[PDB]
């Protein structure tokens, strides 16, 4: 139901889990790079992630896609772009499985700084909206508060026609006196 | 001397920056010494109308800046601009303090002051460089920055707030999206401060490179040193009575570190706060027991009219107060000595402690009722206090 | 409280005489600055839009040149609550990385401190700031938490205020509570103005800073002051040659001890008060007399100005002469007289007691500033 | 006092009642109020 | 949250990774250089915008106290209009006393 996006992490054919109508790192690296699954017909197919060594060829291989899809998808080295941050995420990604399937260890080493990294990330962005939404909140503040001083505005002039009534009042209550 | 740089009107002045809190005193202060100065003194002549002679721009013979002592009239600090009149030469024109001060001034800090100035205004020149430089470069950058987000912001705002007042304000925001675009051009710039070709291709234009500075060496450790500073002393003196021997009643004690977890273990099996239940229930009878609203005298006197006989008076203030006596001195009292009785029932000192501070509670309750009520029977014979204008009309 | 992460009230210690700030649970502050705003003086010099309209702490100290120094916090009180609260923001997004809508807070206030104070801060944490929730205890009782036992009176004298806190399992004593106003603002005061006696000014504003920091590092306290004027006259040992980076020989002598004596001898400077020791004694007698044995017993220095060697020597001192022979007095003072408000309050936080204590905002709404009081006694 | 009633009896140790000699805000009530009294004993004094 | 001293210490660790990395192949471990430097510049965008919100909120500070001091003085004068209104009551009350009279 969910055909396989293109995407330069390496994968192979859909495996499958749902049939149809060795030492502890390949555990260790399945866990960590979980498959994309597809639930094709009422089957849940399964895309396993790649378990082959790559070499000097491959390493050419992605290296060269790396550099034709950021063309044909028209990222950006300089400033931010989310389609150059997935490329590279991915990249990194493969980087990931092939230094795995080298040395594990080595792999959990990035797979910790990536985490870091990422949620050092994730907290940039939400301090950022955080001072975003103090900042604007603090304009409504003044705003609320010079609407309640005009309203003592208002209040003035109420206070002033109060006095001229009782001013009037006053000169009533003499020249009855003199009546 | 050359020292100042190139001069231009569209250029940043000197005269916002010039330091009124590191400057020696005020100049309107310094022309009234000069003109008691002259007034004591007989001046005139000497040194013409009122200040003490100093430098000017010029000597008035070479185009280059010099330092050449002249005479001045007066000064207003609302144009910050003196009037001078030079000794020998009859010419009255109106010059700049960063010129003009006094001999009695000190050399030594009125080149301080100078030389900061200048390098003020190299520092705001740059910063006014850099700013104008930026205007130039184009982007192709998204701004996430949106009304969505205003309107976003505003409704989590909420309340009586965010509902008041949404229709003027929003202009703001739109020059607030260029300073995203502003922020993002500095970015590409700094970024373009890697390579040395875009560092030497923006450095032919005069421009330094100044950075707003974030990657500085992380200190080791962000918690404060607590050794580094000299440890505490503590110092006990008891007495005769409460003493344990003859010589060292002056005992001095020397801590270092003190464990975090520790003070907090004895604070929660020891105090009130430490202890959950007791430490709300100490919350409720503190809070809900506020026995110093009843007072001790009558401030409703509508039932009877103005003005008031001493005889009921005296009965409606007897009567409230015996009455306030019956909500009060019993009925409070058996009602915390049923709660007390609750309550220390589910160390043996912090519960003796606990129990003082529960007695000590209701003798703080008592002080606040009947300070309460001596202030407002102050407020009841303050209710007529003759103020002035009125001497018992 | 951290089963998914505890995300603990932030200990934001508004000291004494300086401003504090970190995380709670640690076992030293993160953010220390002074009480000072700057303001720039002049609007035709900010052009651009990275413009910075509030320099905080040392940042207006240092840019005072172009900024109007003002202190928004005078002996605990707040003056300019509009430029605390600039502080706040400074201090969270400049100094931890945090966010007051999502962090909670932990208040710091002045002993005493009039209610109306904490329900404006809670008007401006919730409508302004809107904190999540909010708790508010007094600067002194957070000290005693760090005295390791539950009663104290708390002689606290920081920086620019001085106040006796009678506490006795935990919650102070209001009625004794007394206040005195001469601290190290008024000992770097009296310090400069010992040291022109000595033939060298001391009132600029570099060299505030260049007697300030030798009165916190160079000031002993005398044990006797009558003996200091006799080792003073007989003696140039007290006489030291400290040396300044722009290169001066400042010889300080019997300025050594008579400084901090002013805590006890108030009217040397010309300050008309009594000695803190005098303070110390009158707030204790002002207290329920039963419970006074242990109150001197439990007497508790605090204050950032108060790593002076001999100030607990000449403290006992005085009150040994002023306490007669029926008392019983230990003034204490372990080396976190500086951190005592702030470590306590972390102390505090940490207390899975602290779950009873938010104040909501939504129950803030509900029941107006006045919450503070419904949730804080 | 509390302990009056839970160990009931008629114990006379009640709260220190608040003392004159140390409540300088009470004498200053009390100054204030008598002041008060003296001034407005002066115009009925003399425009009888 | 936010910690430099793990930031900079998994950057030196990663900075030493790069000999493991090259042990392993050259070409791996100028990849990794490359996309170091890559993802470095883009913490430092990241940096570069929180600071700018930091400005954002700083100068937002002190946009609006002008006007509120100003009329500040508007609420000082309301209250002496109080004043005034009580003075109305008083001389209410003299003229009332007249008409009694």
């Amino acid at each position: 139901m969910i055909p396989p996006l293109s995407s330069l992490v390496r994968y192979d054919n859909p495996v499958l889990v749902s049939t149809s109508k060795l030492t502890q790192t390949e555990d260790i690296l399945n866990s960590i790079l979980p498959p994309r699954e597809w639930t094709e017909d009422g089957q849940l197919w399964v895309q396993y992630v790649s378990s082959t060594p790559a070499t000097r060829l491959d390493v050419i291989n992605l290296q060269e896609k790396l550099d034709q899809q950021l063309q044909q998808r028209q990222a950006r080295e300089t400033g931010i772009c989310p389609i150059r941050e997935e490329l590279y995420a991915q990249t990194f990604d493969e980087l990931i499985r092939q230094v795995t399937i080298n040395c594990a260890e080595r792999g959990l080493l990035l797979l910790r700084v990536r985490d870091e990294m990422r949620m050092t990330i994730a907290a940039y962005q939400t301090l950022y909206e955080s001072a975003v939404a103090f900042g604007i909140r603090k304009a409504l503040q003044t705003e609320q508060g010079k609407s309640e001083m005009e309203s003592r505005i208002t209040q003035l002039e109420g206070d002033v026609k109060d006095l001229e009534r009782q001013v009037q009042e006053w000169k009533f209550k003499c020249e009855a006196i003199e009546k | 001397t050359g020292q100042l740089p190139v001069r231009t009107t569209t250029s940043m002045p000197l005269e916002y920056f010039d330091s009124p809190e590191m400057e020696l005193v005020q100049p309107e202060e310094r022309l009234r010494r000069a003109r008691e100065a002259a007034a004591a003194e007989g001046r005139g002549a000497d040194s013409g109308p009122v200040g003490v002679p100093g430098f000017s721009r010029y000597f008035d013979t070479s185009g280059t800046f010099m330092w050449a002592p002249c005479v001045m009239t007066d000064y207003d600090r609302g144009q910050d601009m003196y009037h001078i009149t030079w000794n020998t030469t009859g010419k009255t024109k109106w010059v700049k303090r960063l010129n003009l001060l006094f001999a009695d001034e000190n050399k030594s800090g009125f080149a301080f002051r100078l030389r900061q100035a200048r390098r003020r205004r190299d520092e705001s020149e740059g910063e006014a460089r850099y700013s104008e430089y930026v205007s130039k470069q184009p982007f192709n950058n998204i701004d996430v920055l949106d009304e969505h987000f205003k309107r976003k912001i505003f409704k989590r705002v909420g309340g009586d707030v965010t509902q008041r007042l949404a229709s003027n304000a929003h202009g703001h925001f739109e020059d607030f999206r260029a300073n995203f675009k502003h922020a993002v051009k500095s970015a590409i710039v700094d970024v373009q401060f890697r390579q040395q070709d875009a560092a030497a291709h923006l450095a032919a234009a005069n421009i330094q490179p100044v950075s707003h500075g974030s990657h500085a060496l992380v200190p080791p450790q962000g918690c404060v040193n607590l050794e580094a500073l000299p440890a505490g002393r503590v110092v006990v003196v008891n007495q005769p009575e409460h003493a344990a021997a003859e010589g060292q009643d002056w005992f001095a004690q020397d801590v270092g570190r003190e464990g975090f977890e520790l003070l907090l273990a004895d604070v929660k099996r020891g105090a009130v706060v430490g202890h959950p239940a007791l430490l709300t229930a100490l919350q409720q009878m503190y809070k809900d027991l506020d026995i110093s609203s009843m007072a001790l005298t009558v401030t409703d006197m509508r039932e009877l009219p103005l003005p008031a006989r001493l005889g009921d008076y005296a009965r409606m203030q007897r009567n409230h107060r015996e009455l306030v006596a019956d909500m009060l001195s019993s009925d409070w009292t058996i009602k915390v000595i049923a709660i007390v009785e609750r309550i220390l029932s589910g160390s043996q000192a912090a519960v003796m402690r606990f129990i003082k501070m529960v007695s000590l509670a209701m003798a703080d309750q008592l002080r606040t009722a009947v300070l309460s009520s001596i202030q407002m029977c102050c407020g009841f014979w303050k209710q007529y206090d003759v103020q002035p204008g009125d001497g018992h009309i | 409280m951290a089963d998914e992460g505890e995300v603990s009230a932030l200990v934001c210690d508004n000291g004494s005489g300086m401003v504090k700030a970190g995380f709670a649970g640690d076992d030293a502050p993160r953010a220390v600055f002074p009480s000072i705003v700057g303001r720039p003086r002049h609007t035709g010099v900010m052009v651009g839009m990275g413009q910075k309209d509030s320099y905080v702490g040392d940042e207006a100290q240092s840019k005072r040149g172009i900024l109007t120094l003002r202190y928004p916090i005078e002996h605990g009180i707040v003056t300019n609550w509009d430029d605390m609260e600039k502080i706040w923001h400074h201090t969270f997004f400049n100094e931890l990385r945090v966010a007051p809508e999502e962090h909670p807070v932990l208040l710091t206030e002045a002993p005493l401190n009039p209610k109306a104070n904490r329900e404006k801060m809670t008007q401006i944490m919730f409508e302004t700031f809107n904190v999540p929730a909010m708790y508010v205890a007094i600067q002194a009782v957070l000290s005693l938490y760090a005295s390791g036992r539950t009663t104290g009176i708390v002689l606290d004298s920081g920086d620019g205020v001085t106040h006796t806190v009678p506490i006795y399992e935990g919650y102070a004593l209001p009625h004794a509570i007394l206040r005195l106003d001469l601290a190290g603002r008024d000992l770097t005061d009296y310090l400069m103005k010992i040291l022109m006696e000595r033939g060298y000014s001391f009132t600029t504003t570099a060299e505030r800073e260049i007697v300030r920091d030798i009165k916190e590092k160079l000031c002993y306290v005398a044990l006797d002051f009558e003996q200091e004027m006799a080792t003073a006259l007989s003696s140039s040992a007290l006489e030291k040659t400290y040396e300044l980076p722009d290169g001066q020989m400042i010889t300080i002598g019997n300025e050594r001890f008579r400084c901090p004596e002013v805590l006890f001898n108030p009217n040397m400077i010309g300050m008309e008060a009594v000695g803190i020791h005098d303070t110390t004694f009158n707030s204790i007698m002002k207290c329920d007399v039963d419970i006074r044995k242990d109150l001197y017993n439990n007497i508790v220095l605090s204050g950032g100005t108060t790593m002076f060697p001999g100030i607990a020597d000449r403290m006992s001192k005085e009150i040994t002469a002023l306490a007669p022979s029926a008392m019983k007095i230990k003034v204490v003072a372990p080396p976190e007289r500086k951190y005592s408000v702030w470590i306590g309050g972390s102390i505090l936080a940490s207390l899975s007691t602290f779950q009873q204590m938010w104040i909501a905002k939504s129950e803030y709404d509900e029941s107006g500033p006045s919450i503070v009081h419904r949730k804080c006694f | 006092d509390i302990s009056v009633k839970v160990v009931n009896m008629a114990m006379e140790q009640y709260l220190a009642s608040v003392d004159p000699v140390a409540d300088p805000a009470a004498v200053a009530g009390r100054d204030l109020v008598r002041d008060i009294v003296q001034k407005n004993l002066v115009a009925p004094a003399d425009l009888v």
